[PDB]
């Protein structure tokens, strides 16, 4: 590995990402946006589902 | 092959450990 190695000589970080889902519950999920809350008006409220 | 991971007489140590759908 040098500065002057060819693009493809030149060297490469590769991160690879794999997921992986058996039989068991799903811990790792995406962020869950919440909007504000409001108090004293009639609201459809959802908590944790 | 791992699928888990968590890290953190006197006395009466009472547990109840059960199995629900996984």
């Amino acid at each position: 590995f040098q500065p002057t190695n060819g693009v493809g000589y030149q060297p490469y970080r590769v991160v690879v990402l794999s997921f992986e889902l058996l039989h068991a519950p799903a811990t790792v999920c995406g962020p869950k946006k919440s909007t504000n809350l409001v108090k004293n008006k009639c609201v459809n409220f959802n908590f944790n589902g | 092959n791992c699928t888990f991971e968590y890290v953190s007489f006197k006395n009466l140590r009472e547990f109840v450990f059960k199995n629900i759908d996984g």
